[PDB]
């Protein structure tokens, strides 16, 4: 965590809802975003840390 | 702690309405059924 690391996702296009939808993930959280709203917007880059 | 606010609703009030139900609240995809995750009491309190 002091040296995390980065992966790239560029254009594509997808569904986000499953990021809480699946069984997988104990927690989820957005900042800037709402959950739902993921599946109509648009972004230049996207940057997994 | 006498002193709150409702923090969640599915809709903005119109105006000089008013809600007095302390009915739970679906934050997102959880079941919820009047009980947690997205589960939320729709009131806070401002604990001055």
């Amino acid at each position: 965590v002091y040296a995390w690391n980065r992966k790239r996702i560029s254009n594509c296009v997808a569904d986000y809802s499953v990021l809480y939808n699946s069984a997988s993930f104990s927690t989820f959280k957005c900042y800037g975003v709402s959950p739902t709203k993921l599946n109509d917007l648009c972004f230049t880059n996207v940057y997994a840390d | 702690y006498n002193y709150l606010f409702r923090l969640f609703r599915k809709s903005n009030l119109k105006p000089f309405e008013r809600d007095i139900s302390t009915e739970i609240y679906q934050a997102g995809s959880t079941p919820c059924n009047g009980v947690g995750f997205n589960c939320y009491f729709p009131l806070q309190s401002y604990g001055f």
